[PDB]
């Protein structure tokens, strides 16, 4: 007898993954100001094979960082950081509408600073053979 | 049982498998 | 500038104009809804808007707009209202009278407009404050007069008394003179037998049950104060126990107000009071299993989901039960035919402790250890309880926190404890059940594992030591076959730390099988070259552990042992520690300093601690001869990082060994403040060659930690050294002549706080044994250092504290240092201390406050001395009105007990002629005049002018009575507590300052 | 689908720290401040779809106040926030808890205990037994170390919605663009100042 009983990265493929704190340079108080902490995931879109940068903040799970990792950006370091990479960014629309930053994203140690700018290449000639 | 114990306690791997 | 029309005073005020800015302000958004706020503030702050507030209670359309203009209004009866003629007083009082009366008899407005109506009845109450009942001795009478006429209005009387109740009983301590206070207390207690008729009337006769609960809200505001007959000589804890716990409207409040009943002042030796304690306890519980829920429901499912106001009865439930309880529950025990009634209560408290909801667990847990205690001194008290201890004891088990939340744990092993200690047997078969759940896998998580191992861990020491030895036994077998069982790291993680964990819990066990003692170090060494996520972690803070406690198995020579194991331990040091990151290194030589103190000949622990050293030692042998070499080797990362671990690793062993350190302090000391002369110039060449910024460079921060880690390391011995003969002839002289000029000579952004810390020990230690050394580090560190910090309050805050730790001490025990200062430097010192009251920042006004009090004593002691007596001249009135000023400023609130306890020193000084020098310059006032009568002329006229508002009464008043109680700090401070209030408003009463007589 | 929200507490306590970390991420180090009041609009994402909080953070200096309590009218729900290294500031909350719940007579209310990352706390753990009567819901939080500074505003949401299970969840992440001379140089040079600006907190972990 029957008896009847009773957020947009599904598409991607997770390069790299690393917990960094992001901050954003505000030019006009020239201070750095705190934009998130969390995971930073370089994330490789199936359909187009471009990698991007996806930053979520612990608990909220709000986004603080999110665009291209651009073949022409460039990582330089920090005067008082051995572990943290400036550069800056053209189109991050983590706020909303596409806006440039200046970004800078420190990690836990020396070497994960030093993994991420290797992985952070790596991507950039995805990025370029596409 | 203390012997036992010790010998039990020994076998526990300090590797984890 | 469109809506700042209302702002301009020329004009009539636009009504229509005010609504839309109010409008703007609630309603709109952005930049007009700001701009609405700034308006809006605008107008409320007019000192003459009040006079337009008759206008807008009138013929404003919005109740917003009259919210404000109560506001308003209301600033005005509570600052100015004595100011204004009497006129205006009569007539105020009239429209918000009025404007009450008409609001409650439009149902329409009664039932719209409760918050405009509320705002209104609390502007009623700051007049009746004023006014009530010297200038209104018939509001009470009319009150309940009128409540007969109107539903509407009786409701509204019982917000009125609510409200009137509160601003004297319960919040007026800080608000008002204590003589004001009393007044209205005095007051309310007279005419309180005809306010109580009115509100048992309604409640035994009323049915609208609006004008119910507003009753119950007043009269649980009444129970705070009033006698206890008003509720034991009435019916009225029958109504409240049974009629109103029925229906879900007044339960809420209702169980609020048996909750204050529980702690009314009551006889105690009556026996028809403990009869009706009995039975108002017995309808409410009978209530509850009948209206609301049996005690067998599921409350920790009830709270769960939430619906209507579940959570919040369920928490006044709680709270009912655990008042009552811890102070009743002896009525209960007794007689036979009450024990289900206390047992039922129990029962519910335990289906409440199951809640997950940790505030309410606490509240619970507090109860719960109210009782147990009670059970294990209590005689013939723990039968009664058998049964709730033994679900007691699982509740608390499952709900076990993590031991590190701290504070919980620790309430819950008390209570665990307590419980173990009333039934070890049954403790005992609860936790093996739960392990033999976790082994079958019926209730295996690591949430579940954790939480039994700390319950397990929790109660070492309360059973017999033969019991303890099986259990323990027991345990641990049965945790390592869980940990063969599963599989995977993660899983044999989990089990790995659980079963240390155990272990370390109970040293009693280690201690008496040595054996296995062994065999667990030896485990944790292995572990320490395991990479999994937190084992190592793990192994050493363990290791760490266990060697605190049994520490003497360590030293000594264990039979069938060739060695004291520390020696084993020392050998294969580099290679148990080879995987270890530096601070787990530093963690594992300071655990061997534990056990190296144990050992008191004096020959074997100095070799001891040489051998643990050999490694550092060696190390720093080498970089030292390379150091002196080619100093820029210093600029490689490398290198500063191996120096500061170097010297971590001795600050990790000093602080276990103490004074026994020494032999290994002596070792390095002289190289060591070399290195410290050296990293010295190297940061200074860098800032020189790069500018400020190099202090955040890698390369200076780490030069600067080693530095810092010196610092700390002689910080570390000189506060535990035994001998300080060597402290002073060894130590002091190189110490100060390596860092006292470097500080001084550095640019303030590379000076170290630390020094300041280091010298603070110094002093305090060895102070009194180098006068000439005290005075170099005040020379050195004082006046560059307060130039750092006397510019704003933000700036080098570590600084700033250490600065005012450093002169608290010298003050302490090298006072002398401070009269070798040159006058201009002493008033320096002066300016300093009174900086530090301005300060917020809590570290720093404290020991200002007590450098002040100590600076004062240190002067009395001197007698009749020219120092003394110039001192006075100088700084007395200096000290008096800046006390004054952080005590009567508003920003400073948070030391006012400091700031009274100075302030009545330094009156208590001229009244009791301590000072022999006049005050005064002598064409000020008549030769001959006292101090006593200059220092009461001197405060009238400074209080005349900082707060002009204030009478000349008012102020001689309040003189007079605070110089006659500067012998009575409670008083005093009372006096002063009056005059913060009088100084808020206009024509306080001058009388009051005698309210103590 | 949005809720006023009134943050009220003493002076100093970190009530305009905490939105502000809840806004931008940003951790304001000087203290300045509010007047009056201001307004921030607040969204969170959940389970049960967006829910935006209208926080109005008052000012808790006196003669800063403003409005005072009428920043309470039509308020759904509150914040009371107190300093647990100030004793002052917690004996000030049944002060605050009064005069708001005279405006607003039933609306869930948490108290909130900041800045537990400091290190000599003085208002300790068992002394804060205020909320018990009241029915607020406490929580140790920081605003410096985010420890629990999310725990506020999900409880008001569950209570705010009535459902207990309301979550928190990720906010979609959309493909950003893969995107000039003429704004170069004018990078180049805020990039130069960026590099030269040393980052702040470098001893923190992370
Ligand atoms: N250590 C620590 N400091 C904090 C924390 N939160 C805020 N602060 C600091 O406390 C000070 C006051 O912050 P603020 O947000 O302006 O307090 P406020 O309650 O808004 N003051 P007001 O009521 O006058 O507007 C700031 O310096 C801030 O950096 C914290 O969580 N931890
Ligand atoms: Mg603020």
């Amino acid at each position: 007898i029957h008896f009847e009983p009773v957020t947009m990265e599904e598409d991607e493929e997770v390069l790299y993954k690393v917990r960094a704190k992001l901050f954003r340079f505000d030019a006009d108080a020239k201070e750095w100001k705190e934009r998130g902490t969390g995971d930073c995931k370089f994330l490789k879109n199936k359909k187009t094979n471009k990698v991007r940068i996806l930053m979520r903040r612990d608990k909220t799970l709000k986004i603080c960082a999110n665009h291209i990792i651009a073949p022409e950006y460039t990582l330089k370091p920090n005067v008082g950081s051995d572990r943290s990479w400036v550069y800056a960014c053209t189109a991050d629309i983590a706020e909303g509408e596409a806006e440039a930053f200046t970004f800078a994203i420190r990690f836990g140690s020396k070497e994960n600073a030093d993994k991420f700018k290797e992985e952070f290449e790596k991507a950039q000639e995805i990025n370029k053979k596409a | 049982s203390l012997q036992e114990l010790v010998q039990q306690f020994e076998a526990l791997p300090g590797d984890l498998v | 500038g469109s809506m700042e029309g209302i702002l301009d005073f020329s004009n009539d005020l636009d009504i229509a104009l005010l609504d839309q800015v109010v409008s703007t302000f609630y309603q709109g958004s952005g930049v007009q809804q700001k701009q609405a706020q700034e308006i809006l503030t605008k107008f409320q702050d007019n000192p003459d808007a009040w006079q337009k507030a008759d206008q807008i209670l009138q013929f404003s359309t919005n109740p917003q707009s009259k919210f404000i203009a109560l506001s308003i209004l209301d600033k005005l009866i509570t600052r100015k209202w004595k100011l204004l003629p009497n006129d205006h007083r009569i007539g105020i009082r009239n429209f918000v009278v009025g404007m009450i009366i008409s609001m409650c008899q439009d149902d329409e407005v009664f039932k719209t407009q409760k918050n405009l109506i509320n705002k209104s009845d609390l502007t009623l109450v700051q007049i009746l404050k004023q006014e009530w009942p010297q200038n209104w001795p018939e509001f009470i009478p009319e009150l309940i007069g009128s409540s007969s006429s109107s539903v509407n209005v009786c409701e509204n009387n019982m917000i009125v008394l609510k409200l009137l109740s509160e601003e004297v009983f319960d919040f007026s301590a800080e608000q008002m003179t204590q003589a004001k206070a009393l007044h209205l207390k005095n007051s309310m207690s007279k005419e309180f037998e005809q306010i109580f008729k009115l509100c048992f009337q309604v409640l035994e006769q009323g049915s609208s049950s609006s004008l119910i609960v507003a009753t119950l809200e007043s009269l649980l505001r009444y129970l705070h104060w009033i006698p206890y007959r008003y509720i034991y000589e009435t019916n009225i804890l029958e109504l409240l126990s049974t009629k109103f716990m029925t229906s879900p409207d007044t339960r809420a409040i209702t169980l609020k107000c048996l909750t204050e009943v529980s702690n009314l002042k009551i006889p105690q030796d009556n026996d028809l009071i403990k009869r009706q304690t009995v039975l108002f306890f017995q309808n409410t519980l009978q209530q509850i299993a009948t209206s609301v829920m049996p005690v067998t429901a599921d409350l920790k499912a009830t709270y769960a989901n939430a619906n209507g106001n579940d959570q919040s009865f369920l928490q006044d439930l709680a709270m009912f039960l655990t008042t009552y309880l811890a102070r009743n529950r002896a009525l209960l025990e007794s007689d036979e035919s009450l024990r289900e009634l206390l047992l039922n209560a129990h029962q519910y408290l335990i289906q409440l402790s199951k809640i997950e909801e940790r505030e309410l667990f606490k509240t619970t847990l507090d109860y719960w250890h109210n009782l147990v205690a009670d059970l294990f001194y209590e005689p013939l008290k723990k039968h009664i309880y058998e049964e709730i201890c033994s679900q007691l004891r699982l509740v608390i088990i499952e709900n076990m926190v993590r031991p590190e939340t701290i504070q919980l744990y620790k309430s819950e092993r008390e209570v665990l404890v307590y419980l173990t200690h009333l039934n070890v047997i049954d403790t005992e078969e609860i936790m093996i059940s739960k392990l033999a759940r976790q082994i079958d896998g019926s209730e295996w998580s690591w949430h579940n594992i954790n939480t039994l191992s700390w319950a397990i861990g929790s109660i070492s020491g309360t059973m017999s030591e033969d019991t303890e030895k099986r259990f323990v036994v027991t345990v641990i077998k049965d945790l390592l076959g869980l940990c063969e069982q599963k599989r995977g790291k993660d899983n044999k993680a989990v089990v790995a730390s659980d079963i240390m964990y155990v272990v370390g819990q109970y040293p009693r066990f280690l201690k008496a099988h040595w054996n296995f003692l062994r065999t667990v170090i030896l485990k944790l060494f292995e572990f320490m070259h395991e990479t999994h996520e937190g084992v190592q972690d793990m192994a050493c803070d363990t290791f760490i552990k266990i060697v605190q406690k049994c520490k003497y198995h360590f030293v000594i020579q264990q039979p069938r042992e060739s060695e004291p194991f520390i020696q084993t331990i020392i050998r294969d040091i580099q290679k148990t520690t080879a995987d270890l990151q530096p601070q787990q290194v530093h963690t594992f030589y300071k655990a061997c300093g534990i056990i190296i103190s144990e050992e008191r000949s004096v020959a074997e622990r100095n070799r001891l601690l040489s051998d643990l050293m050999q490694l550092p030692n060696m190390a720093w042998d080498t970089i030292v001869e390379q150091s002196t070499a080619n100093p820029t080797l210093l600029l490689d990362s490398e290198t500063v990082k191996i120096i500061a671990n170097i010297i971590k690793t001795n600050v990790a062993v000093c602080t276990s060994m103490g004074a026994d350190f020494y032999p290994q302090l002596g070792h390095i000391y002289y190289n060591m403040l070399q290195l410290y002369r050296a990293v010295s110039s190297m940061i200074s060449a860098q800032v020189a060659a790069e500018g400020l910024i190099a202090t955040k460079t890698p390369k200076v921060r780490g030069l600067r930690t080693i530095k810092k880690e010196i610092l700390k390391l002689v910080e570390t011995y000189i506060s535990k050294a035994r001998n300080l003969d060597d402290v002073v002839k060894v130590l002091v002289e190189p110490l100060l002549n390596a860092v006292l000029e470097d500080y001084m000579n550095n640019v303030p952004d590379a000076r170290d706080a630390e020094v300041l810390n280091c010298m603070t020990t110094v002093v305090e230690k060895v102070g009194h044994m180098i006068p000439q050394g005290v005075i170099l580090i005040l020379q050195s560190v004082f006046e560059c250092t307060l130039d750092m910090i006397n510019k704003d309050f933000t700036e080098y805050p570590e600084h700033r504290v250490e600065f005012y730790k450093l002169l608290k001490v010298i003050n302490e025990k090298s006072f002398a240092a401070f009269l070798e200062l040159p006058p201009a430097a002493f008033k320096l010192f002066v300016d300093a201390i009174c900086w530090a009251f301005k300060h917020n920042n809590r570290d720093v006004e404290v020991n200002g406050l007590q450098i002040a009090l100590d600076l004062v004593k240190n002067i009395e002691r001197m007698g009749n001395v020219p120092f003394a007596n110039e001192f006075h001249k100088n700084y007395f009135f200096i000290f008096v009105s800046e006390t004054f000023f952080v005590l009567t400023d508003s920003d400073h609130k948070s030391g006012f007990s400091k700031q009274a306890l100075l302030l009545m020193k330094l009156i208590s000084l001229v009244y009791d002629n301590k000072i022999s020098v006049p005050l005064y310059q002598e064409a000020e006032v008549p030769q001959g005049t006292s101090n006593q009568v200059y220092l009461s002329q001197y405060l009238a006229n400074m209080l005349s002018n900082a707060f002009p508002h204030l009478t000349s009464e008012q102020i001689a008043s309040f003189l007079s009575a605070l110089t006659k109680q500067c012998k009575d700090l409670v008083v005093f401070k009372g006096t002063l507590r009056d005059f913060l209030v009088q100084i808020k408003e206009v024509g306080g009463d001058p009388t009051d300052y005698l309210f103590a007589e | 689908v949005q809720f006023k929200l009134v943050l009220v507490g003493d002076g100093g306590t970190g009530k305009t720290t905490f939105v502000k970390r809840h806004l931008t991420g940003e951790f304001e180090k000087k203290y300045v401040a509010t007047l009056g009041v201001e307004v921030h609009p607040l969204v969170f994402h959940t389970n049960r779809g967006p829910i935006k909080f209208n926080v109005w953070d008052t000012a808790g200096q006196e003669k800063f106040g403003g409005l005072r309590d009428g920043y309470y009218i039509q308020a759904q729900c509150a914040i009371i926030m107190f300093d647990v290294t100030s004793r002052v500031t917690y004996k000030n909350v049944p002060n605050w808890h009064r005069d708001l719940v005279r405006v607003c007579e039933n609306i869930p209310i948490v108290l909130c205990g900041n800045k537990v990352d400091i290190k000599d706390r003085k208002v300790k753990a068992k002394s804060i037994v205020f909320h018990r009567k009241k029915n607020l819901q406490y929580y140790d939080i920081s605003a410096k170390s985010n420890y629990n500074f999310e725990k506020p505003f999900l409880w008001l949401a569950r209570k705010l919605i009535g459902d207990p299970n309301l979550e928190f969840v990720a906010m979609p992440a959309l493909a950003p663009p893969e995107v000039d001379p003429a704004l170069a140089a004018q990078y180049e040079h805020d990039l130069e100042v960026a590099q030269t600006t040393a980052l702040p907190d470098e001893d923190d972990d992370l």
